[PDB]
RNA sequence: UCGGAGAAAAUCUCCGAAUGAUUAUAACCUAGACUUACAAGUCAAAGUAAAAAUAUCUUGACCCAGAUAUUUUGAUCAACGGACCAAGUUACCCUAGGGAUUCCUAUUUAAGAGUUCAUAUCGACAAUUAGGGACCUCAUUGGAUCAGGACAUCCCAAUGGUGUAGAAGCUAUUAAUGGUUCGUUUGCAACGAUUAAAGUCCUACGUGAUCUGAGUUCAGACCGGAGCAAUCCAGGUCGGUUUCUAUCUAUUUACGAUUUCUCCCAGUACGAAAGGACAAGAGAAAUAGAGCCACC
RNA sequence: GUAAGUUUAGAUUAUAGCCAAAAGAGGGCUCUUCUGGAACGGAAAAAACCUUUAAUAGUGAAUAAUUAACAACUUAACCAUUGAGGCCUAAAAGCAGCCACCAAUAAAGAAGCGUUCAAGCUCAACAUAAAUCAAAAUUCCAUAAUUUA
């Protein structure tokens, strides 16, 4: 258990940012249960307090703890109001760990998550797991022989008018800063 | 909106590619059979160039072109307005006293013998 | 007007120049090019001539006037492609035209309030693809008549919950039924007396070919403040003329009621007292609708 | 693959677009660049979306696009055994509070909670049986319809 096992405060003050699939904090470090971020959105300072208020009445410092897996607002806001962190889909925006079940930690992470300002799931590690090997197993058993790479790159159709540079990257999971699941 | 480059992988067919639409992958056929089935309206003013310089001006209306690459190149930027099909001549190429009897068939085989008469 | 740096080439972010000092004094001539609407602006082999190669570093036309004895010089012409030389004001105005005329509220979450007890009544952080509102400055809407409609309900009606004993209340569901007053000071409010209640909004201030007060806003005139004056001020004030015979559409001949108070049940049920019901039942009015004339 | 291009001579008009899509720059809008469009058909009406090489007569034919589409996953009825574990609130009982995190047993640690604290209402044991998702304001506004290859 780390000593310092209660969520660390966090300073007010030192379109693509969230507009496509995360590469940062999508794998579990230390903990086994975590919040995932299902889509692109910016957190201010108060959606921190939030988090860190609610997560470390609720942790039990002998057998629980907390980390942060987002950096601190850094982003100017002109109306220099105020600094918010982006997220990226995909994104783990906070870990915990312990001698404890999920079950446990269900309850307060999927609240903590609610109140996020962009959607948000809480998953441990076996989740995590399972939702990967679902949608790999989704792409490899699909029935469609067409499939929104090959007609995006092939140019079949003459599809590429109507679609974004962007698109042929992306492969249709994701539009905007909204990240579509099923899609494969 | 510019023009795009293919990926090499899309002209690369597959053993079960050449069992559908039967083709053998030597002995390659020497001709194309090719005609607009889109139009040019609302496309990108390159693509309406080549379909002139492929003659393509007219639908439904076949040309014949060769199988080589510098004409394959120019095909490859309106495959997506054209239908080609492979020439076939089941009775060998047009002579000089076959080539007022000839007949182009919608399975792509030019005859040489066009008598409009039952088979029997 | 031009030059330097960023954005990175459309508008934005910054610095400088209308030269400066140094100097070897840096010639004439002539291929090919750059740049460029025009105009202006760049680089330069070869040849010749001086010397014994070198100018180094960081911009204004034409005309017209000059100066010398060919050679040259004239712009905060800076509104910087530059009229040789001209400012205010107009509400007395005119013509040609172009225009316009944070805070609620509904959901989700629930630390903390509520002695105890999250959700009787509420409530932090937040969540709704959720609904409405250079130094100074500032400008359509009342009323009358007749109202159509929404329901996010002000009263009337039917109900759930309660920290609902009764009586008073609080909260929520349902319902658009008919109703929802008269004045005073007011220019937006500010009060008085009532009521079962004096709802919140939409209809181009709903409605000016139905009517009316402001305002926009002028011709006259004063103060206060500007300006040398004419004049001016989004500062005061007093005065001050918009007419219309309806062509078309549309419209112009019934209904089957709302509310309040008193009486009774009963000063009972309830309640320590204080205080004080419901339904059931009878009678009065007020208003609206439809009619009538024996009386007044 | 294809038929255009340079130069010479002459010449006006034009110099305010419009909407969709794509990438940026400022900061929803607004500039800049790239692509397309101007139906008589379809999207309801529909300049700007999709289908469409010109324009002719015909009581022929094959076709294109074509506002339509088919809520989502375990309590069953049962049983609950001390020295009050101490100490800070007489003393604090699974249990005011804090720390041990406790007792034998076929089998039970104290879960809610009760309790001034113990009242004890009784969870888990023993002991019995089965068990996460995908179509507000004039007056509603085509009519209808679940299966014939
Ligand atoms: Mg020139
Ligand atoms: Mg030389
Ligand atoms: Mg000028
Ligand atoms: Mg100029
Ligand atoms: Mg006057
Ligand atoms: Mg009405
Ligand atoms: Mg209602
Ligand atoms: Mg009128
Ligand atoms: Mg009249
Ligand atoms: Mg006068
Ligand atoms: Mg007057
Ligand atoms: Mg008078
Ligand atoms: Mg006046
Ligand atoms: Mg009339
Ligand atoms: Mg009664």
């Amino acid at each position: 258990i780390p000593e310092r096992s209660k969520l660390k405060f966090v300073e007010r003050v030192p379109l693509k940012d969230i507009r496509g699939p995360s590469t940062e904090a999508t794998d579990f470090t230390e903990g086994n249960f975590a919040i995932l971020a299902l889509g692109g959105g910016y957190l201010h300072w108060g959606h921190f307090e939030m988090m860190r208020l609610t997560i470390n009445r609720f942790m039990d410092p002998k057998n629980m703890f907390a980390i942060w897996r987002v950096p601190a607002p850094f982003k100017p806001i002109t109306r220099i109001d105020h600094y918010v962190t982006p997220v990226k889909t995909g994104c783990l925006v906070v870990e915990m760990g312990g001698r404890c079940e999920f079950e446990e930690v269900k309850g307060i992470l999927n609240q903590v998550a609610h109140k996020l300002p962009f959607p948000a799931k809480a998953v441990s590690r076996k989740t995590l797991e399972r939702m990967h090997q679902n949608q790999r197993e989704r792409e490899l058993n699909n029935q469609n022989p067409w499939t929104f790479e090959h007609i995006a790159t092939a140019n079949m159709f003459g599809i590429r008018k109507f679609l974004s540079p962007y698109d042929l990257t992306q492969k249709g999971r994701y539009w905007g800063k909204f990240y579509m699941p099923k899609r494969v | 909106f510019t023009k795009s480059r293919i990926p090499d992988k899309v002209f690369q067919p597959k053993p079960e590619d050449h069992e559908k639409y039967g083709g053998d992958p030597q002995n390659p056929h020497k001709l194309h059979i090719v005609t607009r089935i889109r139009s040019t309206k609302r496309r990108p003013y390159w693509e309406k160039d080549t379909i002139k310089m492929l003659g393509l001006q007219k639908a439904h209306s076949p040309q014949i072109h060769k199988n080589i690459p510098s004409v394959n190149a120019k095909l490859k930027v309106v495959k997506h307005l054209i239908r080609i099909q492979p020439l076939k001549l089941p009775q060998g190429l047009p002579t000089e006293e076959t080539m007022s009897s000839t007949c182009l068939k919608s399975t792509g085989e030019l005859v040489v013998q066009w008598h409009l008469k039952p088979v029997e």
